[PDB]
This record gives structure tokens, sequence and C-alpha cells, in this order.
């Protein structure tokens, strides 16, 4: 789950805001 | 898996019994 | 009746002699309904 | 005695249930709408048509392309669909009026595929000349040109935070660039054969790719070779995976080989039949996408026929 | 015209072997006696390498006798079906079979 | 007549081959939301 | 005009013959396989039993695939051009000649 699952929602939202 | 040469460019039973049966009927 | 007495063929009752219509396409582009219609309508 | 043999996913085998062949030409792109109502598909006749998911009948058709349409994608954040092909034009055909609403241009040659971001309102389009293009929706302006390949870009995949920009190239090399800076971030350590199949994962990270010879897997954080695929030496064109753990790769020789995501064992590896008008060896799976319910599979062959595959309620289908 | 001499036949065979088959204008520019259609007709009639100019048997005679009654005309249609495919050996064999059976 | 096999005997008797020529929503139905 | 169809069809065969065909270490030249393909296009253009025969194993299926597609292209563009020749295009300089030949 640490290296097989996708990333968290907060980091994905921050990356989406930066993009 | 080798490509052969290609130089070709310019640079069923072929019989049916119904035709014979029609021709014999026309002759009769 | 007694009007059609000179007909050689008695009763055909067959437009395509397989069904009313084919209602099926094909894989070859030449042997298809659209190519046959284009060769029978535009060419005469 | 083999490694990870007793830890396979007991998935049911897939079987076809309906045959639909109404297009005139080999189908290249086939997608499904986000509302699970209809499915949009294109072909070589330059006329994209939509078909219902349940009934299978053709709802409406629409033309306008000059060449073959090799790309079709439906947007989820907006009420419109996007299309691209060999006509060097990316058309955003909206669904509110069934007409061309954007008609974006700027590519130097033909376009291979197009896809939209999961959160941002931008679309990345892969061209054939020397690079891919990132087009902004509702602006028709070139945001950034990602020129990191030495040949045409066959496939391209995007994400919200999974791998941002991911473009598969036909120059036997993969490259994943950054959407903010525009330059290339990291390149792959695989794929001697030309790689033309990239797809997102339906769970967590460490997603896989698809190529003609020695298909391997990758990782979302900076890339890592996790595992290689089975012996699929055929030229693969599209790979589709669902959230249930099943992965299927479509080849150009008609043979579709299904695999797993946890183990990677061949489940069905079945071959598709040809149509009545097709040749003896002419069917090739060039597009494959699962439904929104992840229960019925839909594959697009090169024999001008869209086949819908469903599940099979069997139990004596254990994998050796 | 079209006497079809042996020295012209060898030149036509050399032109068919050297230049090609689907180029009749290129073969007619090296003979100075016939046109392109006459050269193509000679190549399809006598200069063809697949023409069986001899070995007239009883099986081919029985095949031609069981075909001239089904189709009285159109001898060119029965040329490749019988196996002669010369379009003149069939008529000559029919004339020989009609003269020999008449007495 | 014609010399071609039927699609029912070549695609299997368990499946149903669908073929659609024309006459399906002439640019009116999937354009807007339907009248509920 | 039609040139994008030609460029696309040749390059896609190029991409496929890059990826598959050799399958290891072969790639028999390049122009040669495209030349056999072009001769096959003329062979299907020949309206005949002239067909590209005596070839490789899987290259045959690739050749047949792109051949049927280019044939579909020719048939589609030609049927549409003749329909435009009805009273839609109202105009031709060489399009009249090309449509008459293809039909």
């Amino acid at each position: 789950d640490p290296d097989l699952q996708r990333p968290d929602e907060e980091a994905i939202k921050e990356i989406t805001e930066k993009t | 898996w080798k490509i052969p040469p290609c130089i070709s460019n310019w640079k069923t039973v072929h019989i049916n019994e119904n035709f014979a049966k029609l021709a014999e009927a026309l002759y009769i | 009746r007694r009007w059609d007495d000179d007909v050689v063929f008695k009763n055909c009752a067959k437009g395509v002699d397989d069904q009313k219509k084919d209602k099926r396409f094909v894989n070859d582009t030449l042997r298809s309904e659209f190519h046959k219609k284009f060769m029978e309508k535009y060419i005469k | 005695k083999a490694p990870t043999m007793p830890k396979p996913q007991w998935h049911p085998p897939w079987k076809l249930y309906r045959v639909i062949s109404g297009h005139l030409g080999w189908v290249r792109c086939i997608a499904v709408e986000p509302g699970n109502q209809w499915f949009v598909t294109g072909s070589a006749d330059r006329t994209i048509k939509i078909w219902d998911l349940a009934s299978g009948k053709l709802k409406l058709s629409l033309t306008g392309h000059i060449s073959t349409v090799r790309g079709v994608i439906v947007s989820t954040r907006s009420p419109y669909l996007f299309s691209c092909g060999e006509d060097k034009q990316v058309k955003c055909w909206d669904l509110e009026y069934n007409k061309v609403i954007r008609h974006y241009h700027g590519h130097l040659s033909a376009v291979y595929g197009l896809d939209l971001h999961p959160t941002i309102d931008v679309l990345v389009t892969c061209s054939r000349d020397s690079t891919a293009r990132i087009w902004d929706v509702r602006t028709k302006a070139s945001v950034h040109t990602l020129s990191g390949h030495t040949n045409a870009v066959a496939t391209v995949r995007c994400q919200a935070a999974e791998p941002q920009i991911i473009t598969g190239s036909h120059d036997t090399t993969i490259r994943l660039w950054d959407l903010v800076a525009g330059k290339t971030r990291v390149t792959l350590t695989n794929h001697k054969k030309s790689v033309r199949a990239v797809v997102l994962h339906p769970r967590h990270y460490t997603f896989a790719s698809g190529s003609p010879d020695n298909i391997k897997q990758w990782k979302f954080p900076d890339g890592s070779f996790i595992q290689n695929l089975s012996g699929h030496n055929a030229i693969i064109n599209t790979l589709t995976v669902n959230s249930d753990g099943v992965l299927v790769s479509g080849a150009d020789n008609g043979t579709m080989h299904l695999w797993d995501w946890r183990t990677g064992y061949n489940f069905q590896r079945v071959h598709a039949a040809v149509q009545p008008g097709s040749l003896d060896s002419e069917s090739g799976i060039f597009a494959c996408a699962f439904d929104q319910s992840e229960s019925r599979l839909l594959t697009a062959e090169a024999d001008k026929t869209i086949k819908v595959y469903r599940e099979d309620d069997t139990a004596t289908e254990e994998t050796h | 015209g079209g006497v079809w001499r042996n020295t012209e036949d060898e030149i036509l065979k050399a032109a068919v072997m050297k230049y090609g088959k689907n180029q009749w204008s290129r073969i007619a520019s090296l003979l100075h006696r016939k046109s392109a259609k006459q050269c193509k007709a000679r190549w399809y009639e006598w200069l063809d390498p697949s023409i069986k100019k001899t070995e007239w048997s009883r099986e081919e005679e029985e095949k031609l006798l069981h075909l001239a009654k089904l189709m009285p005309t159109q001898w060119r249609t029965i040329a490749p079906i019988i196996g002669r495919t010369a379009a003149q050996c069939l008529e000559h064999y029919e004339f020989l079979l009609d003269k020999a059976a008449q007495r | 007549k014609k010399y071609y096999p039927t699609a029912e005997e070549v695609y299997g008797p368990e499946v149903e081959t669908i073929v659609q020529e024309e006459d399906t929503q002439p640019l009116t139905e999937p354009i807007i939301k339907p009248v509920k | 005009v039609e040139s994008h169809f030609d460029l696309e069809l040749r390059a896609a065969v190029m991409h496929d013959i890059l990826d598959m065909m050799p399958e290891g270490i072969k790639q028999n030249k390049a122009r040669t396989i495209l030349q056999h393909l072009s001769e096959a296009w003329r062979c299907w253009k020949a309206n005949i039993p002239w067909k590209v025969p005596g070839l490789p194993t899987p290259i045959e299926n690739m050749i047949l695939r792109y051949v049927k597609a280019k044939a579909d292209w020719w048939t589609n563009t030609a049927h549409y051009n003749r329909e435009r020749i009805r009273r839609g295009a109202t105009v031709d300089k060489t399009v009249c000649k090309k449509n008459l030949g293809r039909l």
C-alpha cells in the first residue's frame, strides 16, 4: 500500500493547484 | 524473415451441369 | 380473369429469390450494396 | 515450485455476447462516455458515430474529418467530446449541438492521440512530426511544446497527480515530462521494440506499459521496473485494465492476451474471430476500453467490427 | 499482314523476356513489322511459354466433344477451360473431329 | 444469388450479431438533455 | 489534396515494418519491402487475378491489410467524387479524368 497504491489526495490537490 | 525480390509490375471448377442440361434441352 | 393468356411465365412471385431483401453487409468493399448501387446508378 | 504461482487472482474468463459491425473501414479509436449511456467510436470513414452501451444501436453519426480518425476521448469536467486523427486537426465536437466547437490547429503533421487531464482543463495531443502538443481548452492556444522524442509519439497518458504527463514514443524510448516546466524529467530503461501502449492504473501507483516485445511495468515516483509481462511477442496496439485487477492487451494479430495486475498470469489468451467480409488474417485489436461498470468489455478490431465481451459465470476455471 | 516468321518470333520472344509482359508499346518499337496489338496477340497465341502446341490426346478430344454441344458458339470461352488456350487449336481440332467422323 | 457464408454460423449461435445501417437520432437526441 | 493519404499510408506501413517483420535482427533493407507493397497496390489495382504472391509469412498479412485499406480509400474517394460529379462539384479540370479512369 505504501509503494503499490496511488498518492494521497492532499499532495495530488497541491500538485493540481501548482499545475 | 527475409524480403524476396519483387518484379511483377509492367515497367473453382469453371463448369456447371445446368448449362449442359439447358443446351441438351434446347437441342431436344 | 381471362385477360392474361399470352404470358409465357406463369407466376414468378420472386423479386430476389432469397428473401424480400438481403439486409446484411459484407467485408469486401467491391462485393457490397453501396458499390453495386454506385455501379448500377452512375454507370449505364 | 515457481515464484508467485499460488498467489494468482481468480478472475472469471471473458466471452463475447454481441456483434456490431456498421462502420465502413477499420476502426482505430473507441471510447465510452462517463455517464455509461453511449459509446463513441471512430473509423477510417472519417465519420465518428456513437452507439448505445446496452442496446448497441447507432444513436447518431457525425463526419467532418478529411482523413482517418485515430483518436477519440470524452471529457468528464465539460459536456463535450474531443477527436483527432490524420487530418492534422484536433476537433472538440460538443454534445449540446453536435457540431465542431473548437477546431483547434497548429500541429505540423498528423495526430496520433489526444487525452484530457483529470483535474486541469487542458488536453495533451500527440502528433506525428517530431513532438506532442499541449492545447488549452476554450483558448485554442499552444501552452507548451514537449519535444523529447526522436520519432512520432504513438500514445500519451495524463493524470491529476499519478504521472502528470506521460507520452510513449515510437523511437524505442519512453519519456515522462513535467507539465509546469515543459522539459523532460525522466526517461525509461526499457522497450527495444517500439512502445505504443500506455494506460493508467485502477488502484494505487506502479502502473505498467505495453510494447511489442518484452512489455514491462513502471512506477509513478521517478520510475522503477517492477515486473515484465508474459510472452506476448505480437505487435500490441492498445492495453486496457480495470479496477478489479484484470489487464488485457490487444495485439494487431487478432490474439487478445489477458493478464492480472497482482501476479501477471495469462488468464484467457484467446483469439478473436473474423467477420464475414473480412479476410483470413486481417483482424487486429487496435483499440480496447472497459465500460464504466467494469463488467462488460469492448474491443475495437481492424476487421470493421465492434465486439462486446461480457463475463462468464463459471467456477472450474482455475489457473495452473 | 502478320506472316510470323521464325526470326521475328525469336526477336519477339527475346523482347518478351527482356522488356516485360504488360508493356506492348516497348516491344513493338524493336520489330518494324507489326503493331503492339498484333505483337501482344502473337505473344498470347504462339509465343506464350505455357501453350501446349502438341500432345493431342483422347481425354482432351472427349472434353472438347462434350463441350461443343453445350455451347455451340463462344469457342474463346472454352479455350482456357479445355486447356489448349490458343483460340485456334480448338477450332482446328473441332474441324478435324468433324472431318474424320464424316468419311 | 451470392457465395458468402452467413454471419450467424460464423460468429457463433450463442451471440447475436448486430448490424445497423442508418435511421438513428438525426442530430436531435444526443445534442441536448432529453425532456424528462 | 490526396497526398496526405499517400504519406500517411506509406509511413504507417513504415512504422509497422519497423516494429514487426524482422522480429529479432532482419529488417531486409527498406525500399525493397515498400516496393513489394507498391507492386501489390498495383496488383490489386489490376482488377485481376494478378496478385502479389510468393512472399514472407506475416508480411503477407500486413501487405493485405494496408492493401485492402488503400483499396477502400480509392473506392470511397472515387464514389464520392463521382457523386460530386452529379451536380455538386460543378467543376473539374483533371478531376473529370481521374474519376472516369477509376470508375
